[PDB]
């Protein structure tokens, strides 16, 4: 919503599986600017149980 | 006993003799995994054939007239205008009416984006 | 309640493999839902057991009328 | 100049400005001219035209079991392990081919011989999970095991699929005089 | 070094053609319609000519 | 990289190709494009707005289809797009018929693109120069010490 | 009793030989206009596979689902087999050659024309699904909505010659065809001909084994070649070509059976060559169109085509009364 | 005007180089 | 996707413990109402009260767990289930996956001793 930022497109979002941590999986998040050509990522964490909030 | 009854006796004769080759020919061999409330439907398909009929009635209407064409000539042609139109008229209702048509539910939302 | 009728497209126009659950009102569609599945054979689990050059096949299996592109996009 | 804040030079193209569309009125068209195209069906007739035309020329089929069609030598079908000139099997046990296969379809097993020569006393390739990727042709630094041409070869049991030592010789043998061609033109380019 | 590879020509190929080839054909529109109410219409002559002919054989018979 | 050169005559076969499908094309437009009857299928079948367009997450024909100047080889380009000229199309109502149409322009420009890299084609290695990521070639690697130890670990 | 018996088998040994073989041609042109070989596998030029597979479907599994009423699934069939194919009898082949001369011919044509929706309607019934029967449904919808023009197109016809006996009218269409004056009227019958069998032009519902399935094949095509008659008798000439008087004042001296074979042969070429023509068009509009959603087909005939029949019904008497030519009996 | 007097491309003096030259 | 399926809930985590065995006992409900449209739906050879003791038996397996997340994570695992089991889109041949124990007696020779154990070498 920042219009500096303007991600408007969701690309891809899926987790990876790090098993030597506490919080064992991490949720990426790809974001694409089609105003400002511009990519970004966002890393959260979850355990197996606990969730993590949707942006749907 | 003319060449038009032989026709018609003798077609299924045609029919009868080639699903017989079939029944008589062919495996049966079924079993259960070969073997296999309501729905509601727009106003429109149960119209097209309802209103089918009067339009049809029309048509085999004109037919005792299309065989008498010369002998009333000029009045019969007459006759046969006013009937024409009296039907025209119950057409141009129906089509101003846009009767036949299955119309779509969903829109694109016209209504503008307001605020405050 | 306007009830709608439940058909799929199934896997036997739907390209293959998909399968379609869409619900009906007479023409209209008013829910539709794709069942995706039926083709899934997990590469991507199968691609982290192989190495790269070993890997490499795995992607134009998937999208199999683009191949030189989906090589590409895994060799840039 | 110093751009916004959201703003680069990435400004709108000198023209994204649509253009209003024409109403009916002003159009170069008459309606007896539009309304001719439309009862007399005008590019209708045009793409009926088209296949019309098609009717008229040559046609592409090719007949398969009398007439093949293309062939470049790097082309991949069944598997087949060559011999030396003087006849020796080629095959010095390396293990590369079953390293490099993307879908684990080669097993050997190898044994040092009466000669003290290395060989593999088990050579045998799964075609059910072969996917012909050629890593296993391009990894054997002896240029023993190759891809024939050859994809005429489709069976009827899965016993017949699965290939040991002595069927891919006998392929090897086979196709020695068509190999040689292959590699005449592919050995440079490898 | 570089030998026997595929390699362009000195002077390159000369272009092809990548835009649409959709010329119009035909004649104009009101053509076609004055043709068609021209058939038409002399269609109309001989039908109607031989209307009349009939009716005149009708009485002789 | 790639994995090996191209064979002997293929260059000058490309474009006796081209030359004809440019013709090939236009034929299969002429039945679809101002066909009545494939228009009507296809006018206002699959609108999608350009808003909801970047929410879906959609692109390329799907984007493009709904007027939004983007593409990935223009805006992001790699792979020598830059140094090759072509033209993009992009639709203006979001349905099926623009995005029927910016393909039926794509395989304009994808020829555009072909005759171009023919013309433009230059010599040299065709892999990446060292011989740790990709294999030495077998006139190498059979005399080498070095490149069959960089070829039997490369595969292993 | 010889004569009548051996005249029906003849009769009845070519039109069903040219509906199977109506079948090879259209996969062979469909296969030209798309750039392949069509069969040649099953003759010396890939004939008789019509007959190829007649005899493998003939011996092909039925299946009489869970759902279904087993005698109207079969004898549907041949109700739609039998009237797809007693319409057979009134098309002349020359002057008076038909298998029955009755003076109400195309009353009868149109009145065996309508029997042919309730195979359809009827089948629909069988093997009774949700969408077993709203299939059947907007298929029978699209059948007599299309078969009303078909009779408007007859009956505007008949206003020129005022008799329901069929050759009748193709003596009368000696002066002129009906196509050269009325070119529209064949473009319209065109379609709705191809509309009334539900060709894949105007094909909706499309997008069992063996006889139910070899039966509505062959009515299928039947039903082609006899509404390409129809078209060929009052909108075409029916068996005419040209005036051929002179050419036979060259040839011949008196009536013998060998000039009565040759002016049969002439007739029934023109008849034939009209025919072929037709299903030539009826496949090569197959080829090259793609189908209509049910809304595009109900409102191209209710709101387009019959408006400018209406108009048609208006004209035509209109012009036969300003030039005092009405037809007589 | 003819394909039986078209100029084949097979015939044709092509690229050569005697070195590429590609800085690292 | 913004209509969701018949069968739908918006997965949602229980801070209480008592609010999730309000949902656990509703579950159990939709279960039990479900398992005659699950006998007409999958065309099964035993009747109604096999369904009813199989759901049973599936909910005593999970009543000892004392950690309510896990708790909250079993309970959208089984609503799951059911959206599955309730809109047909599992097949007869994986309902059936439910029921290893009933189809066949899988053969003789139970080990069940040390010996017939050993004797197979536990197979
Ligand atoms: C009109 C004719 C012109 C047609 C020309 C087309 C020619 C086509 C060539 C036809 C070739 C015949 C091959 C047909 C064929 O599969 O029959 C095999 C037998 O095993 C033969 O092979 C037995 C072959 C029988 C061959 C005919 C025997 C003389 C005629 C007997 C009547 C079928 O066993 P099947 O038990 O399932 O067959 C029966 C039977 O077909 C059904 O009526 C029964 O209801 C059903 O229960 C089933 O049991
Ligand atoms: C793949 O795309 C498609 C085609 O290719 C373009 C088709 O041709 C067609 C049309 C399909 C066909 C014509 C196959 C016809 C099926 C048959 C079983 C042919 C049967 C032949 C007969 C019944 C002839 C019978 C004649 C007699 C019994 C002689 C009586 C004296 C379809 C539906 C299609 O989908
Ligand atoms: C000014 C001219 C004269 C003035 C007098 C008035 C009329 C006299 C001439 C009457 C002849 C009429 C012939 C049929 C009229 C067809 C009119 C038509 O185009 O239908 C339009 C209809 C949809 O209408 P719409 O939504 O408005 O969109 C139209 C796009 N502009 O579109 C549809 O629903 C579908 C269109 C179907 C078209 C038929 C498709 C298949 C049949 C092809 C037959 C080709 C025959 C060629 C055979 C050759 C044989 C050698
Ligand atoms: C069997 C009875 C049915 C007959 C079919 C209906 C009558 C024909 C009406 C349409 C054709 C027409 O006459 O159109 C005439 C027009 C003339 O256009 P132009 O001046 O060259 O345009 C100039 C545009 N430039 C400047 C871009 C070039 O198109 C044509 O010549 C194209 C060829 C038409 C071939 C006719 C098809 C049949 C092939 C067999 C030959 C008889
Ligand atoms: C077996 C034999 C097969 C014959 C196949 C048909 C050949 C068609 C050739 C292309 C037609 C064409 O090109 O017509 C082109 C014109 C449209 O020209 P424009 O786009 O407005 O350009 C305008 C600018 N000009 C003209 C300077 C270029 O069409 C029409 O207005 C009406 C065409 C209807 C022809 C219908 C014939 C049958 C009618 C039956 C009643
Ligand atoms: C509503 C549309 C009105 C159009 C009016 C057009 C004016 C043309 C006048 C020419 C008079 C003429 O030349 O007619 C002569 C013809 C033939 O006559 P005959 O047998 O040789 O005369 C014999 C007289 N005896 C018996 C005394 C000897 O007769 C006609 O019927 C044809 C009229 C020309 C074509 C009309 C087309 C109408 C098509 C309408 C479809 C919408
Ligand atoms: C009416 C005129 C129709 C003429 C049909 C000729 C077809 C033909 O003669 O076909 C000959 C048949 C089939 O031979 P095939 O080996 O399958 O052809 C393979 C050809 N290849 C090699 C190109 C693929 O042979 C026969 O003995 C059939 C004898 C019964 C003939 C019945 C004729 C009924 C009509
Ligand atoms: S075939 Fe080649 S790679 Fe395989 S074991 Fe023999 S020498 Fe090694
Ligand atoms: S072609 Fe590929 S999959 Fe087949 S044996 Fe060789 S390396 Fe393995």
């Amino acid at each position: 919503d920042n219009t500096s930022t303007q991600y408007k497109s969701i690309i891809d979002i899926t987790a990876v599986d790090y098993p030597s941590r506490e919080n064992r999986f991490e949720v990426v998040y790809n974001f694409l600017s089609v105003r400002h050509n511009s990519r970004i990522r966002l890393k959260t964490y979850a355990t197996e149980v606990t969730p993590v909030p949707s942006i749907t | 006993m003319n060449t038009f009854i032989i026709f018609i006796i003798l077609i299924p004769i045609v029919g009868f003799a080639l699903l017989a080759v079939n029944i008589l020919l062919a495996v049966y061999k079924p079993y259960n995994e070969k073997l296999g409330t309501r729905l509601a439907f727009n106003a429109a398909f149960i119209l097209v054939a309802i209103l089918f009929l009067p339009f049809d009635l029309e048509i085999s209407t004109l037919l005792p007239y299309v065989m008498s064409i010369y002998l009333v000539s000029n009045y019969g042609f007459t006759i046969v205008l006013l009937f024409l139109l009296i039907l025209i008229i119950g057409f141009v209702y129906e089509i101003n009416t846009n009767a036949l048509k299955i119309n779509k539910h969903n829109k694109p939302n016209t209504d503008s984006l307001i605020y405050k | 309640r306007i009830r709608a009728f439940t058909i799929n497209f199934g896997p036997q126009a739907a390209h293959g493999v998909l399968r379609l659950i869409l619900e009906l009102s007479g023409e209209e569609i008013i829910r539709s839902d794709p069942h995706v599945g039926l083709l899934h054979r997990g590469t991507e689990k199968l691609i982290e057991y192989k190495t790269y050059m070993q890997a490499l096949p795995y992607f134009d299996r998937l999208d199999y009328v683009s191949m030189m592109t989906n090589e590409q996009v895994f060799s840039l | 100049n110093i751009y916004a804040g959201g703003s680069a030079a990435a400004a709108p193209p000198a023209g994204f400005r649509i253009h209003r569309p024409a109403t009916w009125e002003e159009s170069e068209e008459g309606a007896l001219s539009k309304a001719t195209k439309y009862f007399l069906l005008a590019e209708m007739f045009r793409g009926l035209y088209v296949v019309l035309e098609q009717f008229f020329r040559a046609p592409y089929t090719i007949y398969y079991p009398f007439e093949k069609g293309p062939v470049s030598p790097r082309f991949r079908g069944e598997h087949a392990l060559r011999r030396y000139p003087s006849g020796e099997e080629r095959c010095i046990a390396c293990k590369l081919c079953e390293a490099i296969c993307p879908a684990l379809a080669i097993t050997i097993d190898a044994e040092e011989r009466i000669d003290g020569s290395r060989r593999t006393t088990k050579y045998d390739i799964d075609m059910t999970k072969c996917i012909y990727c050629g890593y296993c042709q391009e990894s054997c630094p002896v240029d023993a095991i190759v891809e024939t041409p050859n994809v005429e070869y489709a069976t009827e049991t899965r016993e017949e699929l699965l290939y040991n030592k002595e069927k891919l010789l006998a392929n090897g043998d086979k196709w020695e005089l068509e190999l040689q061609y292959a590699l005449d033109a592919d050995a440079p380019y490898r | 070094p570089s030998v026997g590879q595929d390699l362009p020509p000195v002077g390159g190929y000369e272009p092809v053609q990548w835009r649409r080839n959709l010329p119009a054909r035909g004649f104009r529109p009101l053509v076609y319609l004055a043709a068609l109410c021209g058939i038409c219409g002399y269609g109309f002559y001989r039908a109607l000519g031989g209307i009349q002919e009939r009716r005149e054989l009708k009485r002789e018979k | 990289g790639v994995s090996q050169d191209l064979p002997a005559g293929l260059l000058d076969d490309i474009y006796m190709w081209a030359t004809q499908f440019g013709d090939r094309l236009d034929e299969i437009e002429e039945l679809l494009t101002d066909n009545r009857i494939w228009k009507l299928r296809t006018v206002n079948i699959g609108t999608v707005t350009a808003q909801d367009a970047l929410n879906l997450g959609l692109s390329g024909p799907m984007l493009r289809g709904s007027g939004i100047p983007f593409d990935i080889r223009k805006n992001a380009p790699y792979d020598a797009y830059d140094k090759v000229d072509f033209d993009v199309p992009v639709g203006m109502n979001g349905d099926c018929y623009d995005r029927y149409l910016i393909r039926m322009a794509e395989f304009r420009q994808s020829l555009r693109i072909i005759e171009q890299c023919c013309n433009d084609m230059p010599a040299g290695a065709v892999k990446v120069e060292d011989f740790k990521i990709n294999s030495p070639p077998r006139n190498l690697m059979k005399e080498d010490m070095e490149a069959l130890i960089h070829h039997f670990l490369l595969y292993t | 009793m010889i004569i009548n018996i051996v005249e029906i088998l003849i009769f009845l040994v070519c039109v069903l030989f040219s509906v199977a073989y109506l079948t090879v041609a259209e996969r062979k042109t469909l296969a030209y206009m798309q750039r392949r070989l069509g069969p040649n596998f099953v003759g010396y030029y890939g004939l008789l596979q019509a007959f190829a597979d007649a005899v493998k479907l003939l011996l092909k599994e039925i299946v009489l689902p869970k759902e279904s009423n087993y005698i109207i699934l079969v004898i549907s069939p041949l109700i739609t087999l039998i009237t797809a194919l007693i319409g057979w009898v009134v098309i002349p082949l020359g002057p008076g050659i038909t298998l029955g001369e009755l003076n109400l011919g195309i009353l009868f044509s149109l009145a065996i024309g309508s029997l042919g929706v309730f195979g359809s309607l009827l089948s629909g019934w069988s093997s009774n699904s949700k969408y077993s029967l709203l299939g059947s449904i907007r298929s029978t919808a699209q059948l007599i909505s299309y078969e009303l023009i078909l009779t408007s197109i007859f009956i505007i016809i008949i206003m020129f010659v005022s008799s329901l006996n069929i050759t009748t009218i193709i003596e009368t269409q000696r002066v002129v065809w009906y196509c050269i004056p009325l070119l529209p009227l064949l473009l319209i019958f065109f379609i709705a001909s191809v509309a009334e069998t539900a060709r894949p032009p105007f094909d909706l519902t499309e997008s069992y084994s063996g006889s139910p399935f070899v039966f509505f094949f062959l009515a299928e095509y039947s039903n082609i070649i006899l509404i390409s008659a129809f078209n060929g008798y009052l909108l075409l000439g029916g068996y005419l070509s040209f005036n051929y008087s002179y050419l036979f004042n060259i040839l011949f001296n008196d009536y013998s059976y060998v000039s009565f074979l040759f002016e049969g042969l002439i007739n029934s070429s023109a008849y034939a060559i009209k025919l072929v023509f037709l299903m030539f068009s009826f496949i090569w509009v197959r080829a090259a169109f793609p189908r209509f959603t049910y809304d595009n087909l109900i409102n191209f005939c209710w709101i387009i085509l019959l408006p400018l029949l209406f108009g048609i019904f208006l004209i035509i008497p209109s012009t036969l009364y300003i030039f005092d030519s009405f037809p007589t009996l | 005007p003819s394909w039986e007097n078209i100029k084949d491309i097979r015939l044709d003096p092509k690229v050569h180089v005697d070195e590429v030259y590609e800085p690292i | 996707a913004i209509i969701a399926t018949a069968f739908a809930e918006t997965v949602k985590f229980s801070g209480s413990k008592q609010e999730l065995q309000k949902r656990t006992l509703a579950l159990y409900r939709q279960f039990l109402r479900g398992a005659p449209t699950f006998a007409d739906l999958y065309e099964v050879q035993f009747s109604i009260p096999t369904i009813r003791t199989k759901i049973r038996q599936e909910f005593e397996r999970h009543r000892f767990v004392d950690d309510l997340s896990i708790q909250n994570v079993l309970y959208a695992k089984g609503h799951m289930e059911y959206q599955e089991c309730i809109n047909a889109w599992k097949q007869q041949a994986q309902f059936l996956k439910y029921f290893p124990e009933e189809d066949d007696i899988q053969g003789r020779h139970q080990p069940s001793n040390f010996v017939d154990k050993f004797l197979k070498n536990r197979a």
